[PDB]
């Protein structure tokens, strides 16, 4: 959707402060729930997604499957809270040879593996709030030997607590981050 | 079952259902217009013993709603015949 | 009118709640008091004595057609493949509220034995005639825990805030009383009521955090308290999850297994 | 293609027992349930009336009913008693007491549940059944009451399938009780809109069949029941055996029911020869048709002079040519067309089956829908008016939960049926 | 009373030897 | 895969003894221990239940246990009583007095040491033991009181082995003691915690099957005992004989136990018919399915129509194909889907064994984990609370060293089990 829009510096795809934060997100919910709660750690309202099955219930951007994102920014930064439970996220990107390559990171994964469409990784999350940084271009080069063009879709599964998802062009420092991107 | 309920539960088209219904109602209208033998009724000045009874018979006695339903169905029946 | 809303909620819950107190003081005497001078009676005997039809005129006579299905086939069980009616068995009622038997904290409260009183402010507080840390915990704490099943004022607030105070203060006097705090918590949890459940959840978090080895002593008694947690964490979910997190955190190594054995849909903290 | 049968009352049970004896003889089934027939045609369609068990025994598709267990014991102790399934013997402790009310509302209801359980079990056990048969007497208590209740419940449950009932309407000259009017009326006004087709039986006609056609010495109820059994076998023969001109119960229903309420049929059999005159007469299609249309050959006692055939149906069995079995139907339709109606032309349905009843090279069963069948209804209605006008014997029926309105409605329906039969009795040209 | 297993009843030593040598001739 | 069996109490002793009778009959074992079977398959897997001696005698792998000495003499007086090993006959000088306390704490404990000694002696002889089977009644004193302690210590010593128990649940309208609720409440939580799978027997249901399913005039304990032995032997049909779809105790437990608490099962057997209708009934697997899922055919007295099915298990016996052993389960599933839990698709485990029970061409055993098992304990808890409110009949238990807190905890445990069944009855996807 962002093909014709400005893509430089920062581009937030999800933010727990907007009036209706899920405008561009499809809350595919099954035996779970997506809701805005008040976190005691930060005294602020954040997205809060629960589900017995991590795969069935999730939120995916864009909502329309035919529609797709157009973000060129190679870095994806996610401020998510480790709920001490199974968590996963999915990022579909378009490579230079025009394949949709699908990078997944989960905490229940054992070891990383690469398959002709997917690249699954395990994650280790510290207790409390976490700032996961995902370098799409570097990991695409590492796992596929292929240039990164732009990301098509982001789908973070259930069973987690989410503050803000934003793409950045370079590895911004904590001090260099804007005040609204802080925690 | 009554015919109306039977066709309500059956698998005809609506036009076919109303056609069979109309056939039956017209047959019954012709039957009504046909001549009969009068439905006989109990006589006047009937013996009292025909009505008043004994304690044995009241021991072997095992309805208002049933009679009301009968009368309502009859009344709608002659209303349809008149119409 | 928030007072009206609370009143209406208690009116709806009356049929399942324990019988309400007959006033601020106690049950009224039956057929009590006497008239000032009354009006005498003299009534004479006469005035005292005065004080499936089947209509053969409609039906399917000679019209056996292939397009007819029977009526009552879907009601007549045992026909074929049906060992029961299509309506199905009724609701189990596990989710529905269950009758709450009367509390002993009630009777101990109409008896002038509780050493706590009410002080009025923005939120009412508790004034204790005797300092908390020198109470007979083995005698008093189970009473307050059993009082959690009360909802009508003031008994509900008395029990709730008394439990909170007796867990905030007391220290090592709470651990020996753990085995006898399970039955009142069991009766409170079986009430199947969201308000009682929330109060019990807050009480259990306070109990777990108040002292040392409290979680260790509660671990062997997970057989009793967890069924309601499992029942209501899927239909309150957040507070149940918080209670489970605290229980696992302060329960030691056996807490994980003892929560897995009762709540299949649980994860480590 | 199969029919499951029920017997109600003592009369119905005896008639059904004789019918099952006849069917077992035709299909080569001895009382122990085995098969000793000497033809493949007996086994090719034995599933119409019999169900094979694990051991190969052929259990009849029969449901027996009577509040009196005496007839249950008698039928199970009879020569063919072991044939029937033990669980199909459904009976009560106290009899119907010759009371339609007792057999339809008080005692019949408490047993009709298990009766329907058994019938439903049999119907679903077998594959795809043509319909239900019932045998009973309208002058009885449980044959009329429970029989009509069974018919009503089976119309509730299986309206898809055909319904055929053999009702033995009593006659004043054979009347062995006093409540024939009440029972017969309370049963017929049920069967008018409940039974799909109801052919009539009269013991008065059964007696003089044994005289004007058989000239036999001692006629008994068992002797009478064989006529009903033979006509049942001729009616359902074509489903069990091949034929040049095939037919089944739905075919007869379509060809004999011009209007839904006109489904009461007058029935007969041929040949009916005596032992003395057996060799004297030369049996042929002409004689068979003449005996079919002979007034005295009918096994229902209503005079066919006073009525006109709405429709007729001849079900021939044996080895005969087709043009002379249709030409004799043409012959009667021409010779005595005054029996017939003009608005329905060519009133005769015909069927040919290659297998005749045992002991016949040619045979035929005749089922006629005539405007004369209302004679029995008129006589029973006259007796009913005589009894009901003075409220005689009505306390028995009113003490079993029934009201006078049921009798009033029964009389109204009987009068309507009589009138709609009498519509076409006039000999218009 | 047959106690043969389904393996035995369906799985039998199968002989392809000619039963009728007249057709072969 | 050797199952080792134990029978506790008088009820347990008789049930196990005749169960060994049935096992010997189906394996061709002479009551004198010799083998007379006509099939090699009987001896192929006879080591599951029997141990061969030096002389070829097949001794049952059973432990007979009860505090009363007379029951050992009665069992030996039984026709197959000479089959058991004499040293397995272990008994106390004084009986339990129908007291759970006496059977569990004072008199049972002093002899449970020898019980465990003989149990371990028999367990060590098996190369790969499958598990421990127990047969007892929860209404008795020594069958329940000491049987539960036996189950607990066998759980302690052998955790992985499959623990099956047959608990004859007492009930009010056939009650013959005043402390059935006491014993049952004191035994239920041990059965819950220490048994892999505890399946229930109710005398009203066994007796009802005898009256109406078997239509035999005077049922005895022998008859109910035969009924339960049928399924008792049938549950290990795949263990003892080959089949198209084999199974075993642990596979059944896995397919029937979704959660550790939910392991209480109903009972089921088919075919069951009267002697007079043995040859009339057409034995088929479809009829087997219909009867097995029929509520009355259950030999536990709690209507399955009042609850929902967690899982079901159908162990069919006899030569059969797969059409109506899977499509019939599918048909009952999608026709009574209102009676089956949605979040467990295809609740029915189906297993096939080729060898049928002796005297039957085809049979089936049913294991149902319905939610209606909570109706077991509704009435038991009501009666227990009725007695416990006024503290009656409790001095007998408290004089043997038991505390009132254990009774209160037993109440709490039964209530927890009932609520656990209720929540999965009304649980939604
Ligand atoms: N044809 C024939 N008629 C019978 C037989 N038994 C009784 N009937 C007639 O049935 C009438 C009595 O009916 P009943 O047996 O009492 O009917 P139920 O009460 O329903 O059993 C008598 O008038 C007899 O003429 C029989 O075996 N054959
Ligand atoms: N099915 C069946 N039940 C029995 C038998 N013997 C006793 N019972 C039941 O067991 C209960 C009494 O058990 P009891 O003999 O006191 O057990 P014990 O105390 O361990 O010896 C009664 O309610 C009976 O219904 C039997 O042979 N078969
Ligand atoms: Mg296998």
């Amino acid at each position: 959707m962002f093909h014709n829009s400005y893509q430089a510096g920062f581009l937030s795809i999800l933010y727990s402060i907007g009036s209706k934060p899920l405008q561009i997100w499809d809350s595919q919910v099954r035996n779970g729930h997506v809701k805005r709660v008040t976190d005691e750690d930060i005294q602020s309202s954040v997205l809060e997604i629960m589900g017995s099955n991590v795969s069935t219930c999730y939120i995916v951007c864009p909502a329309n499957p035919k529609q797709t994102l157009g973000i060129k920014l190679p870095f994806l930064v996610m401020i998510i809270k480790n709920m001490k439970k199974y968590f996963s996220f999915e990022v579909t990107i378009l490579d230079d040879k025009n394949m949709r390559r699908r990078f997944r990171a989960s905490n229940y994964q054992s070891t990383t593996k690469v398959k002709p469409f997917i690249c699954t990784m395990p994650m280790r999350l510290d207790e409390g709030w976490n700032q996961i940084q995902f370098n799409l271009s570097d990991f695409t080069r590492r796992a596929y030997g292929t240039n990164y063009v732009e990301t098509l879709r982001v789908q973070v599964h259930a069973n987690c607590r989410i503050r803000r998802l934003y793409f950045s062009d370079r590895l911004y420092a904590e001090e260099e981050l804007p005040p609204e991107f802080k925690l | 079952t009554t015919l109306e309920k039977q066709l309500q539960a059956s698998t005809l088209s609506r036009q076919c259902r109303v056609d069979l219904l109309s056939h039956a109602q017209e047959l019954e209208r012709s039957s009504w217009g046909l001549s009969k033998k009068m439905i006989t009724l109990p006589d006047i000045k009937l013996p009292p013993a025909t009505t008043m009874s004994t304690d044995n018979s009241v021991k072997r006695s095992v309805n208002k709603e049933r009679a009301q339903e009968y009368t309502a169905r009859k009344q709608e029946k002659e209303d349809m015949i008149s119409s | 009118t928030f007072s009206q809303l609370e009143r209406e909620k208690l009116r709806k819950d009356r049929d399942v709640l324990p019988p309400l107190s007959e006033g601020p003081f106690g049950p009224f005497p039956k057929n009590w008091h006497q008239k000032e001078r009354d009006a005498s009676k003299a009534t004479v005997s006469t005035s005292a004595s005065a004080s499936s039809i089947l209509i053969g005129h409609t039906g399917t006579g000679g019209m056996a057609v292939s397009t007819f299905k029977g009526t009552g086939c879907a009601i007549t069980s045992l026909s074929g493949g049906r060992f029961g009616d299509p309506a199905g068995p009724g609701k189990a009622g596990a989710y529905s509220k269950q009758r709450v038997p009367p509390t002993d904290f009630r009777h101990h409260y109409e008896r002038s034995d509780l050493p706590l009183s009410i002080q009025h402010s923005a939120k009412r507080s508790l004034l204790w005639k005797v300092e908390v840390s020198k109470l007979d915990y083995h005698h008093y704490l189970p009473i307050f825990f059993d009082g959690l099943r009360e909802l009508e004022e003031p008994f509900s607030f008395l029990a709730y805030q008394g439990s909170m105070d007796l867990l905030e203060g007391g220290g090592a006097k709470i651990l020996p009383t753990v085995p006898q705090l399970i039955m009142p918590l069991k009766t409170a949890l079986n009430s199947r009521h969201p308000d009682v459940l929330r109060k019990v959840f807050h009480v259990i978090q306070k109990l777990v955090v108040s002292g040392d080895h409290i979680g260790e002593a509660l671990v062997p008694y997970y057989r009793q308290l967890l069924p309601v947690f499992n029942l209501f964490m899927n239909r309150l979910s957040s507070i149940i999850n918080d209670t489970l997190y605290l229980l696992e955190r302060y329960g030691g190594p056996d807490a994980y297994i003892n929560i897995k054995y009762m709540v299949p849909t649980y994860e480590s903290c | 293609r199969e029919i499951v049968s029920c017997q109600a009352g003592q009369c119905g049970n005896q008639i059904g027992s004789k019918f099952w004896e006849v069917i077992s003889d035709e299909h080569g089934v001895d009382p122990t349930g085995t098969y000793q027939g000497d033809s493949d045609l007996q086994l090719e369609r034995i599933n119409v009336y019999f169900d094979e068990s694990s051991g190969g025994r052929y259990v009849p598709r029969a449901v027996l009913m009577d509040l009196e267990p005496g007839t249950m014991d008698s039928v199970r102790a009879g020569p063919y008693g072991q044939l029937f399934r033990p669980d199909n013997f459904i009976f009560g402790q106290s009899g119907a007491g010759n009371n339609w009310a007792k057999g339809h509302y008080t005692e019949g209801a408490e047993l009709i549940d298990s009766v329907l359980d058994v019938c439903r079990k049999e119907a679903e056990s077998c594959d795809c059944l043509q319909g239900f048969q019932l045998s009973h007497s309208l002058g009885g208590g449980t044959g009329s009451g429970m029989g009509t209740l069974l018919i009503s419940k089976l119309r509730e449950e299986y309206p898809d399938r055909i319904m055929m009932t053999f009702s033995v309407i009593p006659s004043p000259r054979v009347s062995d009780t006093v409540v024939e009017p009440y029972n017969t009326t309370l049963s017929v006004h049920q069967l008018v809109e409940n039974s799909d087709e109801s052919m009539c039986i009269d013991n008065e006609a059964l007696y003089d069949i044994c005289f004007r056609t058989l000239k036999l010495t001692t006629p008994t109820f068992g002797d009478l029941n064989h006529l009903v059994a033979a006509v049942m076998s001729g009616v359902t023969c074509c489903l069990r055996f091949p034929g040049q001109l095939n037919s089944d119960l739905r075919k007869l229903a379509v060809n004999l029911v011009p209007f839904p309420r006109l489904h009461f049929f007058m029935m007969g059999f041929a040949p009916l020869t005596s032992r003395g005159s057996q060799q004297y007469r030369g049996l042929s299609v002409a004689e068979l048709t003449q005996q079919m249309f002979d007034a005295k050959n009918m096994m229902q006692a209503a005079d066919p002079r006073h009525g006109r055939y709405l429709t007729a149906s001849a079900l021939f069995r044996g080895r005969m040519s087709t043009k002379e079995v249709d030409e004799q139907m043409l012959n009667v339709q021409n010779k005595n067309s005054s029996y017939f109606i003009e608005w329905i032309p060519n009133n005769i349905k015909s069927s040919i089956c290659d297998i005749p009843p045992k002991g016949l090279k040619m045979s035929v069963t005749f089922i006629g829908n005539n405007t004369c069948i209302q004679e029995m209804f008129r006589r029973v209605g006259e007796q009913f008016t005589g009894m009901f006008r003075r409220k005689a014997f009505l306390h028995w029926y009113t003490g079993e939960g029934m009201d006078e309105m049921e009798f009033t409605e029964a009389e109204s329906n009987m009068n309507d049926l009589v009138s709609e039969y009498q519509q076409y009795q006039d000999a218009t040209v | 009373r047959d106690d043969r297993t389904i393996y035995q009843v369906d799985y039998t030593p199968k002989d392809r030897s000619v039963k009728n040598m007249a057709g072969l001739a």
